[PDB]
RNA sequence: CCAUCAUUUAGUUGGGCACUCUAGCGAGACUGCCGGUGACAAACCGGAGGAAGGUGGGGAUGACGUCAAAUCAUCAUGCCCCUUAUGACCUGGGCUACACACGUGCUACAAUGGGAAGUACAACGAGUCGCUAGACCGCGAGGUCAUGCAAAUCUCUUAAAGCUUCUCUCAGUUCGGAUUGCAGGCUGCAACUCGCCUGCAUGAAGCCGGAAUCGCUAGUAAUCGCGGAUCAGCACGCCGCGGUG
């Protein structure tokens, strides 16, 4: 077979994505994405990129995923997606590129601090 | 009257209507319920005049009456008699535990 | 702040309906970050609001923010030692904030057995000219239109 | 593969010097010697109030990482055991050769 | 007394929980760390001069 | 909680075996708050320092697993 | 680690180092290009390209000086004082006392909830007389026989909020869990004063808190769990880590 594969990466949870010609269905960790991200919408959320460009079938999507939670290995599988649909045809370099769906993002947990309560809170104060 | 002691409410499911009967907390009524084979069913004591008796007679073999009040009663009475250092603090409306009097007597001296 | 003038935070329009409103409400109704439940709400509300006596859910909701948003809102100020209040006009993204703001509060406060019967109950009693909401409004814009007097020349 | 090493190190400048001097000095007389592959680096931590009396509110920080590097040999001879474990230096880096 | 209580130290314990530890440059029995050996502030103070081998300054 | 056997000191149960003899004496003066009450101690009087003085204290039947020292205060309010 | 292959309970075993990962060495961000403003200047506003754009995000790094600020109890040390006692050894007792007043926290006053059953997803760290696999006994905390590991190999460690069903119906209550009675477990020579945990029974105040006052500008606030220093045992405190947001 013909198969495109990506990689994608948010938020202490990394994925690995391959594309491959099929009627339009997406299965992760031997599971199908309806059972194992079955929160509510999300998955309207992984769906965007073949929302926008190569509009929009068909590609069975076969990942493999671990870390993170729920809502961030969610959107690590749409930056893979993305990312294995600019590997097909590099013309969609334009149109994803509008739309964000081709950057990491770069909002890690910030780091806590010594004689504060977390990262920024600090402890309660009493002028007297 | 009703089942025990003196009335256990209306219009609840026996599982929880049989907490109100001094010694009865909730996995007792639980055991006491499957010692028979009467299920809540549903959220009403529609009961028989057999399973009211079957789960009164039951009742009898436990402590559940004014006969507990009396043994915790005299335990105390026991307890303040002898010497005694837990009586002495249940004489006074203090913690009788360990519990540094800074805050907590609020509820053991109002 | 005191360099100037900041951004905007843009919001991400909620997939669903494809409307950035329907966001920010269930960005409102979200207490704690727990924001499934609150989409659970939103959606369960809307299921209501069309299945009983509707027509969509965008619609009548539009409607209900359209008769609930300010438009004269009053700003009490200090001058030298003695304070007042004076009106002034009210810019757009404030008026949603505020709409928004206000429906949520009092259906919040309604005393049904579901924040979606309260929800769905409270924006169709706002989409015909009723509920608190409403009457805060329209307080305001009592309040305002009256207090022009000491705010003629402030 | 009946026989390999371990060598743990706090610079991995020594660590990766002596690494290849073993795989040079193996390699020169045999052949087939699994690369010094990299294992992933404990670290410690500790924190300590900087003021012998009061202020618990200021702290400074401490660490001390441990790199670590493997190396694995395959089909040893008669020479390669004595060619290796003749070589010693340096000082302060561990070596443990287990069969 | 801090000169017979160090003494008193290291002579064996009379049951099984009544040692304790100190420090071993200073006497001092709060906060000592049991991989050194060494209290809250020799340790501050020896790992500059670069004593104890790898130990050094964090920050990420 | 000593389902291993409760727990009395051998100096006590030393001076106590040694009288289970004949009618008995109030000089059983021992520290030893730490002890419980066996069964054997009924009709004495033992002792209890408090770390000031040595309270006597009368062993009743009713006190039988209680410890020494829950008759012999240490505070001193009021 | 498992994409192209056979195989089983399985990445396991044959095979491979493609992908993820680990960790050494390099690249990459410089108002560097394009438009406008402005004394053409510095600088500011907008665009292109790119993972990232204007000190990208966070840490370490704290000048001359101020408060005779704090510490002779970490350690040193000038002067003064004690020396059959202000030095030294032992048992038992305070340091935990309670008419009250002030500060910092935790748990709640419920339906965006309480209870029962099923199904998921992390990261930082620790381990030799230590971390305990598995099987069995006990309602439970736990116990017995036994197994691997000085550690990317084994273990601590199936995270909790989450999702799906079935209930309960606005009440001082199937909310709340203080206080007290009885019976146990574990460490320790020994848990009365004075430990932590388990089970059954009891079921307080509290229905969102005046004057006044605090924290915080984004993966932040709010909320949810996990680890370890100290340590036989003992954390609502402290230091870190990640999830939803
Ligand atoms: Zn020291």
């Amino acid at each position: 077979q013909v198969q495109y594969s990506g990689t994608g990466r948010r938020k202490n949870a990394v994925a690995r994505v391959r594309l491959v010609p099929g009627t339009g269905k997406i299965t992760v960790n031997k599971k199908d994405v309806e059972e194992y991200i079955p929160h509510a919408d999300l998955r309207e959320v992984i769906n965007q990129p073949f929302g926008v460009t190569e509009t929009k079938g068909a590609y069975d999507v076969i990942v493999n995923v671990n870390g993170g939670g729920y809502a961030g290995q969610s959107g690590a599988i749409r930056h893979g997606i993305a990312r294995a649909l600019l590997q097909v045809d590099p013309d969609f370099r334009s149109a994803l590129k509008r739309a964000g769906l081709l950057t990491r993002d770069a909002r890690m947990v910030e780091r806590k601090k010594p004689g504060l309560k977390k990262a920024r809170k600090a402890s309660q104060f009493s002028k007297r | 009257a009703r089942i025990a002691g003196v009335d256990i409410p209306r219009d609840k499911r026996v599982v929880v209507s049989l907490t109100y009967i001094y010694g009865i907390g909730n996995t007792t009524a639980k055991k006491v319920l499957a010692n028979v084979g009467v299920s809540e069913d549903v959220r009403v004591r529609d009961l028989t005049n057999e399973q009211t008796d079957a789960i009164r007679a039951e009742i009898d073999k436990l402590k559940v009456e004014g006969d507990l009040r009396r043994e915790v009663n005299l335990n105390i009475k026991r307890l303040m008699e002898i010497g005694s250092y837990r009586g002495i603090r249940h004489r006074r409306g203090l913690p009788t535990r360990g519990q540094n009097t800074k805050n907590n007597a609020r509820t053991r001296k109002g | 702040p005191r360099k100037g003038p900041v951004a905007k935070r843009d919001v991400l329009p909620d997939p669903i309906y494809n409307s950035k409103l329907v966001t920010r409400l269930i960005n409102r109704v979200m207490v704690d970050g727990k924001r499934g439940i609150a989409a659970n709400i939103i959606y369960n509300s809307f299921d209501i609001i069309k299945e009983s006596t509707g027509n969509d859910p965008l619609e009548v909701f539009e409607q209900a923010m359209k008769n609930v948003m300010p438009v004269l809102e009053v700003k009490a100020r200090r001058v030298g030692g003695s304070n007042y209040q004076v009106p002034v006009e009210v810019r757009p993204e404030r008026r949603t904030t505020l709409g928004l703001r206000w429906v949520v509060n009092y259906a919040r406060l309604r005393g049904e057995h579901t924040m979606e019967e309260r929800l769905a109950k409270e924006i169709m009693d706002a989409a015909n000219n009723t509920g608190a909401s409403v009457k805060k409004r329209e307080d305001t814009h009592k309040m305002a239109d009256a207090n022009r007097a000491f705010a003629h020349y402030r | 593969q009946k026989i390999r090493i371990r060598l743990k190190a706090y610079e991995h400048r020594i660590l990766d010097q002596s690494a290849d001097k073993i795989v040079e000095t193996a390699k020169r007389t045999g052949a087939d010697v699994s690369g010094p592959i990299p294992l992933p680096t404990e670290r410690s931590l500790y924190t300590v109030i900087r003021a012998t009396h009061k202020y618990k509110d200021s702290r400074e920080q401490f660490e001390m990482r441990t790199h670590k590097r493997l190396i694995d040999i395959v089909n040893p001879t008669p020479k390669t055991v004595d060619a290796l474990m003749k070589l010693d230096l340096p000082s302060g880096v561990n070596i443990e050769i287990k069969l | 007394a801090k000169k017979s209580m160090i003494a008193k130290n290291k002579r064996p314990a009379k049951h099984s929980t009544q040692a304790y530890t100190r420090c071993e440059r200073c006497g001092r029995p709060h906060s000592v760390y049991r991989k050194f050996h060494l209290c809250r502030i020799c340790f501050r103070e020896l790992a500059y001069k670069g004593q104890i081998p790898g130990v050094k300054k964090a920050s990420w | 909680s000593l389902k291993k056997g409760p727990f009395v000191d051998d100096h006590l149960m030393k001076k106590v075996e040694a009288q289970q003899g004949a009618e008995k004496k109030k000089v059983i003066k021992t520290w030893s708050r730490r002890s419980t009450i066996f069964p054997s101690f009924v009709g004495f009087t033992i002792a209890v320092y408090d770390g000031r003085k040595h309270v006597p204290v009368y062993i009743q039947e009713d006190m039988v697993g209680h410890k020494l020292g829950e008759f012999a205060p240490t505070r001193t309010y009021r």
